[PDB]
């Protein structure tokens, strides 16, 4: 009977409308291995035509008009639930298929204020408290999360719902692992990182939870449950496993091997390639985990899985972007990859800075086009508003700090490729410069991340004003005679001035003048800092400054050379240069018996050599001593030479002018061409090719 | 040189040991320069005597790192960048970066 | 008490001498997660319990106070540790070098020794276990299944649970083997083998499907006595459908770590990740092979070993080619790199397919890798060749064993390129490759390619030339029939053994081809054509006698005479044939424009005609009287009209040195070539595009 | 534009009877007195054999596709199926290599 088709599908799939999202690849268990649903809809057979008839009813409204009211309701529920998932039709009748991901979860979009408002709202039912517990776990409030999860587990049996019971057990176990590792890391390592001992959860909480969680295996939870639930919800069976997220990793490894082999061979895939499968599986797993309110922030494994999937997709897209073709290939080849809001959020949340740097090394994300930029701007503005609101007051959630600062850093690092508006850029810059913690971003990292944000947004007046206030605050911080900033990059406060001058060459600060015009010889550690920022003030203030302080030290000399104060060199400067280069050797010949290599990071001597090659400094006494460093075989005797001093890295370290002059010499050119051919042949790097194609022939 | 070194962590106020570990990974990435030195060590035991909200403030300490392998490597200014990641299997990796002040520029020293 | 230390280790490890090899990473379960043994020995804590025992090892005075039973326990424990590889503690660790040694006849492929061992009389139950494994390896599957069933039957009576459980697992996996074998033999076996070959009869399958119903791999551990559950927890992971999964995840994590370190350019200290990968691979290999487990039936084990070896080769290539500053040169000056040994050669031969080896050659450079223990490799290759010639010289072949063995034989003969062989071994290998290898697996082109790649380090002595002479005589006799035609998948035909011979023996004639050439007639076609391929291999009198019968009246004969050097200077009425061909091509071309037939054939006559045009040998005006619409002739009729491209981007690598050098000697297309070459070298990674950029173009 | 999903027909030469039908999955092409060096490897998807056919030799392969008729002809092909028994399990893929006879050196034809 044609009216009897929906009895079987309902009798096998009825339990599955108790969830919010199920996986297409996870539908195999509910039908007990009768058909196979591909990751993009289409069903494939694997003794009565069972799934064909139902989809036949969909394309013919006449045939389904003979059903009764109950049958029509069953058909409507099944059709709506299929539409919610993505099951469409059979493969033999498949056509054009485009799949878009849409995750309906407040946690994914980071609506912290909305989550707080929803938590403050009154309770309604058990699922509302399930979502409330998830939102409290996300928001860093962990004790209330644990208590709510325990109460949900307590009352789920009385409310006669088993899925809530099982999922709440799993969530409470995973959050228990979360607090356990949190206190373990806060005790033995937070002393040195945070510079304090911070133990939020008291002894009573841990004492209770360790006793409660003893002999609580993740496995056997499915077996230790009613057999009717065993038959009805087999699809959840794979959740109860210690070695979780393992099949996805194996399938990802196999697909990665297939994609890499196809990249090596240069083959042409047809239809649904392996990368499309990877993307669909990643989106399916993401939607399944997030829409079901499952605690998987506590996993480095999910982060690893998403990282690997996204990196493979980016590498594949780069391969199709840079590849050759043929005439046969054109007869087959004849669909580019571009980044959207969801991909941006995935990369921001699941990647670390090292992973993004590796991606930038291997791939070229500049050539990738970014869409839906309004949503990305909204997301970034929300992140900046959250950080400034939280760090502008006398409060912070340290656990939420550890779970949120990494994502904030990654989002602000990846905002380089996204074009923003004036107000959003101003808010982001203000929150980055005035309220971001100093233990995560030092002055050098702060400057690098600010500078990379001007690649597509330029520098309007508001950003310049914000930088002006930041510089004034730094100047006030330098009032104390026991302050000194340290940078992990070599970029210090004397780089906001250069960045400002690169866009607003004519510019003076109205606030730095007063602190400059209120100085005295005893106000040291402020005159030194203001010497960094000389080109930023008025000429009268400049002269008033350079009165107090002379050039009597080498650091001041190179500073004045750097800020353009000294264009033409002056006498008694080679005096200081020769004094330094003589004291270095005076210490050298006493340490030869001691045997100290002392390869310091100081770059004064190589800079002196570079100055020598430009003939600005030229004198016989310069080569009187020669120090330990090997770099004087360049600018003191290009004929003596050695294996190498540090040339192989310095061709990429140097600038255009010095490389061009290098091409204009006598004998070392052939050695340079030999080493460059060796590097380009036995390596893969664009820089060694650019200096081989542009400055050398 | 021997392939295994020893790492000593000290504080820049008393020269007091903080912990001792074994090295795992070392990454090294007018004129100017821009370079970074990231060091990653393995299972470390903290000193038995040193063990006895968040505000955007830099009222922290300074630390030194010594590599022993005689070959001596000195990092006078270091900053530990501890990252928080909870794992599935439940049952110590330490990272730090070399710093440098703006007037006594020095990021790595080698003694033979 | 110091004498009480060994009571606990024996009381927890006593069962584990019932096996032949256990994994160090699998020792965690026997001690119930007390310490952790690193993959290369050393133990780490996680009452000093093995610390005291390892202290007794370095002090014979302290262990002299034990009784006879205690001394026996200590000797057994020390010998078993020495057999495995557990050495000492990490805090007391020192210089550690690990060498793999698998003691298995199956691994080394001693088929004759395995047959002799099977024919020998039985002794015990373990001997029949090894016998069943050897029969499964040797392609005799029915007797293997029967022996496994009998072992399972009598294991309970013999009271050895480990044999019972392992025999259950082996019988299940071999049951899967026969099931998939018959499934693949029925469908797609008709087209490949050109026959329907069904070795196992209906009775066998009817029995085994009934016996194997409701036999899950899982739950086997639980359905056994709890004493076995406690004693042999280390085997618990064998009973799992999703087997070899944890190793795959660990390999993926280590691969990610290694790739990240390659990208950053970091310097790992001590035991790096690649060392862990190598040691884990060796441990798993030894565990599976030494315990006589049926894992030939898995593509997953092959995938695991393939991935491990490929990662190791890529890492070795990186450290060989990496850019090094002062620090790397100081710490690794002597370059204690990675080199290939006999075990690695056997692993690559057995577990890799030809496509995987070609991908390895594309990505890496195995020529720069040094190969050691070449005597064992020569012995292995000689054994493979002897087996293939013995099997295919008589009227017999085990087709199942053929399917399990021919792939490894092909891979071994393909990878023998990098190994230096002796004269006798090379002669045996060449004879077995040319006279007895099946034609359905290696056609004439693949045969020639694999023979040619074997002369990279062995040159070509006289015996190999004689063997090739007999092969050519046999081919000539095969061409007697007027319904024979050889097909090649590479474009290399029988007229390439002659060129290979002449490259080493420029002065050489064949004493046997003359008689078949001097016994020809005008009606003996399909042999004159073949002998025209091989003309430079005969005597001068035979050459003239052969050219008496056949003229140059066809284009194929023309290009053949050009190829074998018969015609050095061109002759009249040759441009006649060229003009006729290129006129008929256009005559068919303008009738198909309305029909719209694109007709890219694989024929390369017209591009070759253009190449001949640029050397002025064929210079005329009637050649440009027509165009076949082919893009390739815009090079040699009008270098100024041009297009996007004809096929230049692949033809810079397809051409030879002379034509590229002449390309550098022209007027206008040089700048277009330099633009496309800069684009290719910038937005790609290929050595060839760099060589044409560094050598012929500046 | 090409649909990027063609249909492959495998038939027997010397007779013409259709052997089976399949869906294209992968196509790989590798490359004075010049010479040719190129190979064509084809991999197809789940295929069912002809009912009449189930109850040396030469074979032909035809690829059918449309760009919005586009035909690809391989006159001489050789199957290269390999036996690989695997875990789990209970349609597989079939691999072809393009051949070329020595008289007419043609291994691939395209019709628009």
């Amino acid at each position: 009977k044609d009216d009897e088709v929906i009895d079987y599908i309902y009798g096998k799939i009825s339990p599955l409308f108790a969830l919010q999202y199920i996986r297409k690849i996870d539908l195999k268990h509910v039908f007990e291995y009768d058909y196979h649903f591909e990751v993009n809809g289409t069903v494939v057979r694997h003794g009565f035509g069972y799934m064909e008839r139902f989809f036949e009813l969909k394309e013919s409204c006449d045939e389904r008009s003979k059903l009764s009211k109950k049958q029509y309701e069953r058909f409507n529920a099944l059709f709506n639930f299929f539409e919610k998932n993505g099951v469409i039709c059979m493969a033999k009748d498949a056509g054009t298929l485009n799949t878009s991901i849409e995750i309906n979860s407040l946690a994914y979009h980071g609506k912290y204020d909305v989550m707080k408002k929803f938590i403050e709202e009154q309770s309604v039912s058990i699922e509302d408290d399930y979502k409330k517990a998830f939102f409290l776990a996300c928001l860093g409030r962990w004790e209330e999360s644990y208590d709510l999860y325990s109460n949900i587990i307590l009352n789920s049996i009385d409310e006669s719902n088993g899925c809530v019971y099982y999922l709440s057990q799993i969530n409470r176990y995973r959050i228990y692992q979360s607090i356990t590792q949190a206190v373990t890391q806060f005790n033995g390592l937070g002393l040195l990182t945070f510079g304090r001992h911070y133990k939020p959860f008291t002894d009573e909480f841990l004492a209770r939870i360790e006793r409660e969680m003893t002999n609580f295996n993740i496995d056997d939870l499915f077996n230790g449950m009613p057999f009717e639930f065993q038959k009805k919800y087999k699809i959840l069976e794979f959740l109860s496993d210690n070695q979780f997220l393992y099949d996805d990793t194996v399938k990802l490894f196999e697909l990665t091997n297939k994609v890499r082999s196809e990249m090596s061979e240069g083959s042409y895939s047809f239809g649904m390639s392996s990368d499309i499968v990877v993307l669909l599986r990643l989106y399916d797993n993401l939607r399944f985990l997030y829409e079901n309110c499952l605690w998987s922030v506590s996993f480095h494994e999910f982060h690893q899985y998403i990282r690997n999937s996204m990196s493979l997709l980016i590498e594949k897209a780069e391969y199709e972007r840079t590849r050759d073709i043929d005439e046969l290939g054109f007869s087959f080849f004849g669909s580019g990859f571009f980044m959207e809001y969801y991909d941006f959020v995935n990369i921001s949340r699941h990647f670390k800075i090292d992973d993004i740097k590796n991606l930038e090394r291997s791939c070229s994300i500049d050539k990738i086009r970014f869409g839906e930029q309004e949503k990305i701007e909204e997301y970034l503005v929300g992140i900046a508003e959250e950080i400034t609101k939280q760090f502008s007051a006398n409060g912070m959630n340290v656990v939420f700090y550890t779970q949120f600062i990494s994502e904030a850093k990654a989002a602000l690092y990846f905002a380089k490729y996204v074009k923003l508006s004036e107000e959003g850029l101003g808010k982001i810059v203000k929150a980055l410069l005035f309220y971001f913690p100093e233990r995560d971003l030092d002055i050098g990292k702060r400057y690098v991340w600010l500078e990379r944000l001007t690649k597509c947004n330029e520098l309007p007046k508001s950003i310049i004003s914000i930088i002006d206030d930041f510089l004034v605050l730094q100047a006030e911080k330098h009032i104390d005679q026991n302050y000194s900033e340290v940078s992990s990059n070599g970029l210090y406060s004397r780089d906001y001035g250069a960045l400002i001058k690169h866009f607003e060459k004519n510019f003076i600060s109205k606030r730095l003048s007063e602190i400059t015009l209120c100085l005295t010889q005893d106000k040291q550690k402020q005159i030194d800092f203001l010497f960094k920022l000389l080109p930023l003030l008025s000429t009268n203030a400049k002269s008033h400054l350079l009165s107090f302080k002379s050039v009597e030290n080498i650091n001041d000399l190179m500073n004045g050379i750097r800020i353009g104060l000294i264009d033409e060199f002056t006498p008694e400067h080679e005096e200081l240069i020769i004094e330094y280069l003589e004291t270095r050797k005076v210490n050298y010949i006493v340490e030869k018996e001691k045997g100290i290599q002392t390869f310091s990071s100081n770059d004064y001597m190589s800079t002196f050599g570079i100055w020598y090659f430009l003939e600005e400094i030229n004198n016989s006494k310069m080569e009187e001593f020669i120090g330990m460093d090997d770099q004087y075989d360049f600018f003191v005797d290009p004929e003596n030479f050695d294996y190498k001093k540090f040339i192989p890295s310095w061709l990429k370290n140097y600038n255009d002018k010095l490389l061009g002059k290098i091409a204009g010499n006598k004998h070392m050119k052939h050695h340079v061409i030999e080493v460059l051919k060796e590097r380009v042949k036995n390596s893969n790097d664009k820089r060694y090719l650019e200096i081989l194609m542009n400055y050398f022939i | 040189i021997q392939d295994t070194a020893d790492v000593y962590f000290k504080r820049k106020s008393d020269g007091k040991l903080v912990f001792t570990a074994e090295a795992q990974t070392a990454s090294f990435s007018i004129l100017k320069s821009e370079k970074e030195i990231n060091l990653t060590v393995k299972n470390a035991f903290f000193d038995l005597e040193w063990l006895a909200a968040i505000k955007a403030s830099k009222f922290s300490e300074r630390y030194e790192v010594e590599y022993r392998t005689d070959i001596y490597i000195q990092f006078p200014n270091v900053s530990p960048s501890g990252e928080f990641e909870m794992s599935l299997e439940n049952g110590p990796e330490i990272k730090f970066e070399a710093l440098a002040d703006t007037d006594t520029d020095e990021m790595a020293v080698v003694i033979e």
